[PDB]
């Protein structure tokens, strides 16, 4: 529940990735036959739907002051990791609490008889 | 140990008449499985490797067939220097199991 | 990108949506990326069979992926080869490379050709083995170690210092491309095909014994089938 | 047959340096084995020998030269080279590239380029 | 400075289907992915639907019966909208207008094109 | 370093005092990282005011950060600037680093002035961002694009081919610098504001 | 459960590590007094026990394709991390569905009283 | 609970650290209004309570052992991880193990009545 | 490799066959790989001494490892020594290496000899803290900061203007090498034994003023043992 940048966001992402599902041939997955570089991105454009465009402009904004903070702080020159280690932190915060049924924790199933 | 056995226990056929020999095994081992051929006083050649295929140097008369407990081996059009005792075999691990024998006869 | 569980005696595949209990990933030490050798799978390791398998494409930058332990590979190969005007060719491998630590037979080659590409690549998409580094391409002078790379679910001075087999070659990346080999100062033999490192090292019969041993400022080439020798046939 | 082909420096200054080329026109020189050198015939002296050249990447020099003598090759143009550090009086000569003849059996080079040569004043 | 344009109002025979048309008067439109509204016999505006104006992709008002036919000639820097089975009721300003969702862009539709029907 | 998870229409800070399962990070492909176009929030893309974000400051060293993709810029920048003693400016991009995948306007800089600073920065610390890393400073030759990265947890040849404007400095490191369009070897057109891309690609009017 | 690769699969895994558990001296753990690089390594012999050669032959085959794909969309040189993630999507995979006895998860133990 | 080191220890932990709680201004958040780099390090001085320091030095004494002997196993060039791994380890540990009360996992909460 | 927790006001060994929940690790900044100097074990400060712990030997390549915040180094060193020929010896710092973030007395060698071995290393094993990455090797340049590296689990201007004592190498890496003091551009002091930083700041006491002072056109080299100073017993 996020309030949207102030700044006049652009209302759409056109937008790129390089990610692209599956492997039609097998060539397209070999090195030798792979794509040029730029092929492997893929692109489509955001609309801002529910308003979260914007908010994802803040959302950088705000985050990027803790970010840069850490950034510099780190020891690693390209500093690839980071959402990985996020990753371990829901887990961390998910356990090591108590957690039977009575703990809000562990996503406990109502009791059966 | 897995359990092997071959039937029929001999098969007579006429030179050029296509035959097949089956085999069974107590266990499904994913098809590691292997035929061989012998003229009597001679050692057993590896036919079949790996349920489906073949040896180099043996006959396309010869193929490999079925999976885990129940196989084949089947001879097209066969020739008189093929006649010899077969077996069958477990590749699965060890012990590598035989299967009982059969013996080609000629018409 | 799966995983082999090991389990019943046999490998299953961890890409499903249900994550069976029945094993447990008690450690990290459990994970395994276990290289294995290209040759296993009955693949020729004639050199030129070897020029075969490779792209010789110049293209996206190559990557390198760290793996686990593995079987020795019988045969590999360490390359010199350079571009016609002598410029170099296939980019030198990154620091800490070393050859891969069980090669048996690792095959060198030197000399110059059109020698195609960049970063060659290998055509099944099988990585090279350098040490602990799987390749997408071909790195100038450690061992190739052609080979694939599979991800499991776990429940003497011979085994580096073997190795032969050093040849010239004439023309690169091409079918059209000739192998040497090379022993006491003589480049002879184009290797024709099927000839174990081992049929090479039977060739060595022939130094300072069984004919050849050129008599002249420097070696003669004898052109490989006494027949397979060539002796005095060298043009 | 192959058109070898001389080059090379005009008159030169004594205590200079020269650099000597030649090239196979007539041959692309990428049989393995192929070889190519250099001599030369001062005064109409007999064949001193300079250099040898294999497109095996081996090179040789006549050690009583090689301490000014270098030698190059450019094998995407058939080329071969030879650089001569203190070029002086005493190196003035007619000059010829070689090539193996029979061709890798007993060397027989034998085969030649078209005939140069340097001179100083 | 964005402009759209559309040709004058006309009268058409009901269940008759029309196509609208709307030209940016200039490039900005590529990134616009455009928005028809409309305002039926002089109506508070009513949200129509949009056209994406890089890939042609479109998204409707599903109050707006019978949708419209949407469609986009970005080399031509045009769009159009297809009113459907068309009654005098129906009577509307048809607006290429786009209502950007911040101030960043906007786009406006000035002709003042209105379709009836009779 | 917080994240933003998208549910019931809205982005969510996570940290909160209780992750809630009501979404569920069933894998590691749910993280994102994906960088934004500082440009998408109604900033200045004129060339000068593209120096008056950066900088120019001599400092700690240099980082860059693995991220996700994004959305298109219109306006990226390269830089040839040396000092004028002929001197490198602003270290050449490291190996791996190349320049962002959709600039429809890539601009490019080239000649010599003063060149203040190593590291230059961005003034917002808006991050660099070349092709999957972004970065703290300005790296030579490559495209640079700028941009602030947003961490959210999830529950055809003209795509590259575009770009525009190129020009020569006179200074550098200060918003003092001309920046000239050079087209067919001649140097004009200040570019001092409001211009787009296309506003000066229609100046090849004149050619 | 998986197919045997159809190439002639070697039956030999003759192999090598960089393992060495233990230090029988703290000398053997000093760099100072460490091994030849090549002496790190340590090897012995697998063979086909129970067809696992032949069918790691073939995921190795498999994993080729899935692995080329992801090392393209990798952003790291060397990537020398995957199973770590690996594990971490183990335990994404087994955790935050609901689960406090119905559910198909958390491997409960029987029900004492 | 283990035994100080035999070394003697100096209990006087003058320190510094990277960490600096907070950012008063985003003006320190911005690289281009950093500080200079030696800036983030902010400095204090431990005392040795509860005898942890001595340990502490024999932890790292006997850790030069064990640390060392994995970094030979390793094949990054600086290691940049570690740690990371460790806390997947102890989750690794504590889960997908059997776990409803009887167990001991899973820090099970007294029973309901 | 064990960490040590801290719980009921002690370390304990991570390795355990429990992991008991009484410690919670709720985030990953509860992991801790903390440096120590290895100077706080009492630990030998004497150049000399810092010569005998390092082993002057060619080898396996060099590692480093990222580690956590620690304790303030008195003594560290600096090293610009090269070979006899003037070959550099050591490598020299890797890419974002900078020397220790504290150490109160960098101390600094200059000069030549046999420098024997290629990463050198540590004896111990102890690591050298260039800024926050320990390593196996010393590096050129950067300060060395000996010491040791701890993996527990968790429940102004002198900052830096603070340095001293910089000297010459008579040979490097065996017993005969020897190192003598620089100040005011004289070389005297062979630090051989008992010297603190402190005790050789002193002696600038003589620095155009108590003995020493050449009225030549340079140094003259006193030994350390006026009876510390040698005053007029260059030679
Ligand atoms: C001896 C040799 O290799 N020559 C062939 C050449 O005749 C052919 O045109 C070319 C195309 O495959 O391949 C090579
Ligand atoms: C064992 C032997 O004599 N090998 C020779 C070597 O001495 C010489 O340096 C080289 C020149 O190419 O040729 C070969
Ligand atoms: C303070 C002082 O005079 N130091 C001198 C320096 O000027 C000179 O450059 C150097 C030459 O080795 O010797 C010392």
């Amino acid at each position: 529940a996020i309030v949207n940048a102030q700044p006049k966001c652009n209302p759409n992402l056109h937008y790129w990735t390089t990610q692209d599902e599956g492997a039609a041939i097998g060539l397209a997955w070999i090195p030798y036959f792979g794509p040029a570089a730029e092929g492997i991105y893929t692109e489509g454009l955001m609309h801002n739907q529910d308003g979260l465009i914007c908010g994802l402009r803040q959302l950088a904004n705000e985050t990027t002051q803790a970010l840069q903070l850490f950034l510099r702080a780190t020891t690693e020159l390209r500093t690839f990791s980071i959402l990985n280690r996020k990753a371990i932190d829901f887990l961390l915060q998910r356990w090591g609490g108590t957690c039977h049924i009575l703990g809000p924790d562990c996503c406990i199933e109502p009791h059966d008889w | 140990d897995i359990q092997m056995t071959q039937s029929p226990a001999s098969l007579s056929a006429s030179v050029g008449e296509t035959v097949t020999i089956t085999c069974r095994a107590s266990e499904n081992i994913y098809s590691y499985l292997a035929w061989y051929q012998q003229k009597q006083g001679k050692s057993p050649q590896l036919l079949v490797y790996n349920a489906k295929t073949l040896i180099e140097g043996v006959p396309s008369r010869f193929s490999g067939s079925g999976s885990g407990t129940q196989f084949s081996l089947k001879i097209n059009s066969l020739q008189p220097e093929d006649f010899g005792s077969y077996f069958c075999q477990h590749h699965f691990g060890t012990p590598f199991t035989f299967g009982s024998g059969t013996e080609l006869e000629i018409k | 990108i799966p995983l082999g569980v090991i389990h019943n005696s046999t490998l299953q595949v961890s890409d499903v949506d249900k994550l069976v209990c029945r094993d447990k990933l008690s450690s990290t030490n459990q994970l395994r990326s276990v290289g294995l050798n290209l040759e296993g799978n009955g693949v020729a390791t004639d050199v030129p069979s070897a020029t075969k398998r490779w792209g010789f494409r110049s293209g996206v930058p190559p990557k390198v992926v760290n793996y686990e332990a593995g079987e020795w590979a019988e045969n590999c190969y360490n390359l010199e080869i350079k571009k016609p005007d002598g410029s170099e060719c296939l980019p030198a491998a990154p620091d800490g490379i070393r050859g891969f630590p069980r090669c048996r037979y690792v095959h060198k080659v030197s000399g110059t050709g059109p020698c195609a590409g960049d970063f060659a690549f290998h055509k099944e998409g099988a990585f090279f083995l350098y040490d602990r580094l799987a390749s997408t391409v071909i790195y100038r002078g450690t061992t190739f170690a052609e080979g694939v790379v599979a991800f499991l679910i776990l429940p003497p001075s011979s085994g580096y210092y073997s190795t032969t087999i050093r040849y010239q070659a004439t023309g690169f990346g091409t079918n059209e491309t000739e192998y040497l080999f090379e022993v006491d100062n003589l480049t002879y033999v184009q290797l024709e095909s099927r000839f174990t490192p081992q049929f090479l090292l039977q060739l060595n019969e022939t130094i300072y014994t069984s004919g050849k041993r050129s008599n002249t400022t420097g070696k003669l080439i004898w052109k490989v089938n006494r027949k397979i020798r060539s002796e005095e046939l060298s043009f | 047959d192959v058109k070898l082909l001389e080059s090379g420096g005009g008159l030169v200054q004594p205590g200079g340096s020269l650099k000597l080329s030649c090239a196979a026109s007539g041959f692309s020189l990428s049989t393995s084995g192929v070889g190519v050198g250099w001599f030369r015939q001062p005064s109409g002296k007999g064949l001193e020998w300079l250099a040898l050249i294999w497109w095996d990447d081996d090179k040789y020099y006549n050690p009583s030269l090689k301490s000014q003598l270098s030698i190059s090759k450019d094998f995407s143009r058939n080329q071969v080279f030879l650089k001569i550090s203190n070029v002086d009086i005493a190196d003035t000569a007619t000059y010829y590239c070689a090539r193996r003849d029979p061709f890798g059996y007993d060397n027989a080079m034998g085969y030649w380029g078209q005939g140069t040569s340097v001179t100083v004043s | 400075e964005v402009q759209l344009q559309e040709s004058g109002p006309e009268l058409e025979m009901p269940g008759a289907s029309v196509k609208i048309s709307c030209k940016a008067s200039g490039s900005s439109f590529t990134g616009f992915s455009m928005n028809w509204v409309k305002q039926s016999n002089g109506k508070s505006l009513e949200w129509i639907g949009n056209i994406d104006t890089y890939y042609g992709g479109t998204t409707y008002n599903q109050k707006f019966k019978g949708k419209a036919t949407l469609t986009v000639d970005k080399s031509s820097s045009t769009a159009y909208m297809q009113l459907k089975s068309l009654t005098s009721e129906d009577s509307a300003v048809y607006y290429c207008a786009r209502s950007a969702y911040y101030g960043s862009t906007f786009a406006y539709w000035g002709q003042g094109t209105l379709v009836t029907v009779s």
